[PDB]
């Protein structure tokens, strides 16, 4: 065989290399590697329940807010607090709005480049370009006056000699399929993708306080002050504006993001065909709408063995079956402890001995759920829905596999949507349907504070003695997310993150069995060793987060 | 279509949000800063170049454009263990971040984790990270704080380097003063309130529902250099953590952000 | 596609500033008020239909929205001389407003002309100009003061009849609370800098350039209620008099803007 | 033969009445008059010159900021103050951003329903409207796409019989020219327009405190700290946000405004020939950059019986010949005292008597230039501009024209601007070269700045006795403007306000004599006399400030 590494992995989140065993020009093993840890579990141990979320949302700043939210939900879970439902509108707002920014950027910003050559696109007629789009969209910037001032920002680029972030690209590489035309379409889109990410994230400013970091929790519910007649406070106005942003970000998602997913699955059939991490498929329900910290406007579930007719629903954030399943194991990692632990016993004691092939190789610990290795994020998400019959879920993709269908004459399977495509899918599934999220959730605020409600904090009392244990679930952008909190005579005495990237990145487990980026990667072809983008493809489908990862 | 001035950007123990900040910028947006401010020659999250490319980009530019580039690092260096908590390409970030800057024009701390040491060297600090004015010893390290600064903390310090031809006028932490030269404290928009004993006590009270004084929740602005209450964040006007209702936590300043409580109250002057 | 609320705007001795407030608004854009939020019935600024044609939309909606519609009116009225210093179609401005005033669900004085006679009374008011409610002693008269104000202190007024069916809370003057319930000086970020004796004595000075408070150079915020240094004004950030340099002039506050001379010192409380 | 009066004129600044006699179906004679008054240079009397801006910038919130710099430049003027070279730029940004906003909002929200059908909109073919402006515009919002969105939401307003602002419109009269495509694409415009005009404004605001009515002016400069290295000043941080909004007008003006312009006289050659107001014209150098009120980046001057070739040129604003020829008439005004007044020694004593034909009709004075009526405004102002040999005006107009021909086959003359479109022009010619003002003045002042000028203030001394004369000149958007102020034992003892729509809209003077408007209309066709649309037109053109005109 041969032997490469991938070190470092750009266009992700964090520090990751991958190395792979190459067999004929085909994967045949792979290696994943978080290569960076700060210990923040350890940090934050110790202190007071209620400063955790500001300390450990520090773990991600592009899945900023995520954290916050686990750490107070996880706080709140140990001390038996039911969180204010305009604390829970308010919360979800800005999860919402926050995945919103995230996936158009990992759509455009991290993953386009893989797919799209920019030295093709300057050969590109941009009437034909926008031509291509005709009836495929209805998006009002397609035309080919805007195509030819993108054209013209790249070739001044290019002709500049200092290309920056496109230098030493993968342009002319042989999987490169796109025409010039289509590649000039998705950098157009890449540019303009930036002021909808923009547009999502003063709707998360505005509520949080500034983002990245949000500054709007705590234990108890939020920060902000619900009055309508108040000055300097979360009044009308601001209502308002918030709004304002809300509505601006519909167009962009449906008729370019969700439109250029078609278009890349069309040109790129093959990548339905690999990328396969996993059989087993875990989602937590997300945005809760009642005064109990449920009633949750998405569902969750656990998918075994890809059957999604008897798959399991999980309806609760205190659902015994989902707890007590989770544990991880650091026997391929740099930690002292290997056995699988339960993470409200969990322990992360360092270790770092070097890289081995057979030993340990990573900073990530390996999740499972009684025993099994699960994927996490989009693709597991959009499957549960599906597996639930949600018909907002079923609607939306069909859309995708119109716009598909059109360009190819086929349709899709749910069986080709365990790939590297259905990945990119199912996140973009979510991104759509987290625009009805934002509608539902800011009509819910004003008609709640219409009634007179302007409740926002329930003060926690925490008791100086007695050992009590919480755990906080959150449906992330890149997949279930866990934060387990001990609470010992008043001060942190335990916690834990179980990030969803550590689902798909960690290394082998106890069992030594193979979690999802290494599977995944499994019968790539590669074209060039030493130009893996193939690789690279498959990886990015899966939005890695290493800060996430490993913590 | 001139040269642009060229800006290596490394990445320590980071949580990316440093780099997100730019995506919120709008002075210049992040899509002017990389076609038409500077030339972002070497930058992680956004390259096209992975692995051994990305390796070659950055060698390649700090050879052509030794003694005038920028480097910029975000996140904490950490020590521990000969430097093993953060390896790229097989070796250290520290000695990544030592050659870069043997070249540079000027290096610049974003955020506190670079500033200071941040969130990732509080506690018992387990990797014992460091700042990059710790592990640069020689040089002048630009520190612009916070978790993340607002963004045009970092361009605008940028833009007078560019612009001028030196460095903004800094502080004794080497900090901007543009950015950092006040106590938030000293000017925020609640203080006659504070003044007056107008005070929030919890989140959603009679006082916190009229935009009182934060300073019994835990406010750190007394303790806090810092232009959050000017500059805010976001510019859509009226955003900053206090405005919607929260106490500052002094994420910005050294001893305070990452170490104090929440509800901790700071020492007023 | 359902139906929008209807509005008729009348201008009596004004300026125009009260109207183009409107055109800085983001939230709604005047595009989106006129297309999605109201149905502006009548506004001479904008309206397509000219003389008699647009008579006839006035009278077609005041009949047909009796009881419905917000009437709104920016400029002071003048009655000196039996109201002939505002005369349109041939009668006196005073005439269309208490005829329009009749038929109304809700009246808004927007800006200090209207809303207690601003610049046009002062001085020796040539034209015995007064305000709206002045005009209308029997009705309930919404004060939306300033020169002109933030156009949000308005629509946010309006927003709150149309969404939940009554007006925003009002202060003794009918100010809605939420922008005018409270002196700019008892919410101002110079306020440490005032406490501090820090001040500007001249434009250009030291103290000036590092952003010290106003009072010394006439600034009325301590008489004068309003949002100015919160919400601002033009939805950038960080935009309002005192913050670009110069003092507030007490435009809101009757007796104040127009009375006082700029650099004349305010009374503090 | 039949008298019509049309009252209110809509789409305006402020309360105009215009009356025609109609004879043989065209406009025989007509009375321009002013409806409201305010009083505004008695209201400034007798207050600290210091003081007068603030108060007198309220004559117009249409006009905001003229009125101010012309108050502030007045007083310098009586005090012998030079102004900083700083302080000269900031004004000069103003100046220029805020008449962007005013140009681009006259031409579409203002004027355009002039000329444009909407219920012709409706029957639009969106696809052929944007083919219709290939190789004329390479504006990146004119695709069908665009289009269709625009003539949705017209079709939605229709729909539901709630038109509001357009109920009642001249739709279908026979002066309505525009094909259904044209009409389209100029209602897509005047949409497109409002963000154009918003950020010309939110350059105003970032340096004058607000707009409408900026605060940052003094007697002696300006009110901006600027301090490269200062929280909460004038910094560089500030700066890179105004140049931010700077850099977002120029495509909109050249590729839509300027574009539309041309498309609009193409469609409507006859309005060429047409709405000529006066043989004589004036304008002021404008954008001083020099320390001592000087070197204008816009030159002025005196034309007189339409002859270019042989106008004065006016290089200062204390050129004699300039200040000694302006006087104002109330004979036909309600004022008392009706003798030509040069405004130094002017009075403002309201005397109404009710409408006469013969009589006093107006509450504008008559101002004249050595006892001749002269227009003021765009016209006036392109006009020296090719009389000085101007090579920018020229390369702008020839651009409009080039347009034109494209359109049309036919070229334009210099004769035929002295007509309604060509008023239309010469104000589309001014916000075009309005960008290199604000380009030019912005790099002025950053480098002024690094050569180490923070100065931004002189202060005044005022003399407790003596009597000074002062007058501020400023060439407005709507043509010059001059305010005079006495000062007389420290305060002020008269102000005068000769307003450039005073000059354009004012009724018959002490000779009898016809100024602008009134002339103007001569000769107009009326097809309906009931909607005397044609006249509204050429009205329009003038862009009326009643407010203005008045005070
Ligand atoms: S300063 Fe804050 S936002 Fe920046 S890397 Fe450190 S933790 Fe992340
Ligand atoms: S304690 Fe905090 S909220 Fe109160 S005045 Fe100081 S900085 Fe502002
Ligand atoms: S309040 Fe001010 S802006 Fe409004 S009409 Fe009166 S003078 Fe004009
Ligand atoms: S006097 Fe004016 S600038 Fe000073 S604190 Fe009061 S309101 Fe602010
Ligand atoms: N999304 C996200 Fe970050 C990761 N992995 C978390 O949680
Ligand atoms: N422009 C403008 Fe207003 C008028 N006429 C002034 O000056
Ligand atoms: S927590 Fe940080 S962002 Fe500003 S408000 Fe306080 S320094
Ligand atoms: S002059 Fe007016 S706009 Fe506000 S800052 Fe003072 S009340
Ligand atoms: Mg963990
Ligand atoms: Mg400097
Ligand atoms: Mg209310
Ligand atoms: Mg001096
Ligand atoms: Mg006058
Ligand atoms: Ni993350
Ligand atoms: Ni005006």
């Amino acid at each position: 065989s041969q032997r490469i590494t991938i070190d470092p992995v750009t266009r992700i989140e964090g520090h990751l290399r991958i190395d792979c065993e190459i067999e004929n020009g085909v994967v045949s093993k792979a290696w994943a590697s978080g290569t960076m840890w700060r210990g923040m579990e350890e940090i934050v141990k110790n202190r007071d329940p209620r400063d955790a979320w500001m300390i450990v949302q520090r773990i991600c700043g592009v899945c900023t807010t995520t954290h916050a939210l686990s750490s107070v939900r996880a706080a709140e879970s140990a001390l038996n607090i039911d969180v204010p439902v305009n604390a829970q509108y308010i919360r979800n707002i800005i999860l919402a709005a926050h995945t919103t920014h995230d996936h158009i950027v990992h759509f455009y910003q991290l993953s386009a480049l893989d797919w799209v050559d920019i030295t093709s696109a300057l050969q590109a007629d941009p009437t034909k370009a926008s031509e291509m789009l005709k009836g495929v969209s209805t998006w009002h910037l397609n035309s080919p006056e805007e195509f030819t001032k993108v054209q013209n920002k790249i070739k001044d680029l290019v002709a500049s000699g200092q290309l920056g972030i496109f230098a030493n690209g993968y342009w002319g590489h042989p999987a490169m399929k796109l025409p010039p035309e289509v590649n000039l379409i998705a950098v157009a889109h890449y540019l303009q993708a930036l002021e909808c990410q923009r547009d999502a994230n003063r709707v998360v400013a505005l509520l949080g306080g500034k983002t990245p970091h949000i500054q709007n929790l705590a234990v108890g519910g939020v920060a902000n002050p619900i009055n309508l007649d108040g000055l300097g406070v979360l009044n009308l106005e601001r209502l308002m504006y918030i709004k304002s942003f809300i509505d601006k970000l519909s167009d962009f998602v449906e008729q370019v993001y969700k439109v250029d997913t078609a278009v890349i699955a069309a040109f790129y059939p093959e990548w339905l065909t690999r990328g396969k991490g996993a059989v087993n498929y875990l989602s937590v329900p997300e945005f809760p709408t009642d005064s109990k910290n449920g009633s949750f406007l998405f569902p969750g579930g656990y998918i075994e063995n890809a059957d999604l007719s008897s798959y399991r629903p999980i309806t609760s954030h205190s659902d015994e079956y989902l707890i007590k399943g989770i544990q991880e194991s650091a026997k391929h990692s740099w930690y002292k402890d290997e056995a699988p632990q339960a993470p409200w016993e969990g322990t992360t004691i360092p270790a770092y001995d070097g890289w081995s092939d057979d030993g340990k190789y990573s900073w990530v610990k390996s999740p499972t759920f009684y025993g099994k290795t699960v994927e996490v994020g989009p693709l597991a998400n959009m499957l549960v829905k599906l597996a639930a019959g949600r018909e907002s879920t079923q609607n939306k993709l069909n859309e995708i596999v119109a716009i598909y269908q059109k360009l190819t004459g086929n349709t899709l399977e749910v069986a080709q949507l365990h790939s590297t495509l259905g990945r990119i899918i199912g996140r973009t599934v979510h991104c759509c349907e987290l625009q009805d999220i934002l509608q539902n959730q800011y009509s819910a605020l004003i008609t709640n504070i219409g009634k007179g409600d302007h409740t926002t904090f329930v003060k926690p009392n925490i008791p100086a003695t007695g050992e009590f244990k919480g755990v906080g679930f959150l449906e992330a952008p890149r997949g279930m997310l866990s934060h387990w909190m001990v609470i010992k005579d008043g001060i942190i005495s335990n916690y834990q993150a179980v990030v969803p990237s550590t689902w798909n990145s960690g290394p082998r487990n106890f069992n030594d069995d193979v979690g999802p980026y290494e599977q995944s990667l499994v019968g790539t072809p590669v074209a060039d060793p030493n130009k893996p983008l193939e690789v690279v493809r498959t990886i990015h489908s899966f939005d890695p987060c290493m800060a996430c990862a490993v913590h | 279509n001139p040269q642009r001035p060229p800006v290596i950007w490394i990445g320590a123990q980071e949580c990316t949000g440093c780099t997100e900040s730019l995506l919120r910028a709008t002075h210049p947006t992040v899509e002017n800063l990389v076609l038409e401010t500077i030339s972002l020659e070497y930058h992680e999250v956004l390259s096209a170049a992975f692995g051994h490319q990305v390796e070659e980009n950055k060698h390649n530019a700090l050879e052509k454009y030794k003694g005038q580039y920028v480097l910029v690092v975000d996140g904490s260096i950490p020590l521990k263990d000969n430097g093993i908590y953060c390896m790229v390409a097989g070796e250290p970030i520290v000695d990544h971040i030592r050659k870069a800057a043997e070249g540079a024009a000027a290096i610049i701390a974003i955020g506190s984790c670079s500033a200071w040491g941040g969130v990732a060297a509080a506690g018992v600090n387990p990797t014992g990270a460091v700042s990059l004015q710790e592990v640069l010893p020689g040089k002048t390290v630009i520190n612009i704080p916070g978790c993340p600064p607002n963004p045009h903390n970092f361009l605008a310090t940028v833009a007078h380097i560019i612009t001028y031809g030196k460095p903004p006028k800094l502080d004794d932490k080497n900090r901007p003063t543009f950015a950092y030269g006040r106590l938030i404290h000293e000017h925020c928009e609640r203080r006659p309130h504070f003044d007056a004993g107008r005070f929030a006590k919890e989140f959603g009270d009679e006082g916190h529902r009229e935009g009182w004084c934060l300073y019994h929740l835990g406010c750190k602005g007394p303790e806090t250099y810092g232009n959050c209450s000017t500059l805010q964040f976001c510019d859509v006007g009226g955003v900053w953590p206090v405005a919607i209702g929260h106490p500052c936590y002094g994420c910005n300043e050294e001893g305070i952000g990452f170490h104090k409580g929440i509800h901790q109250l700071a020492n007023v002057e």
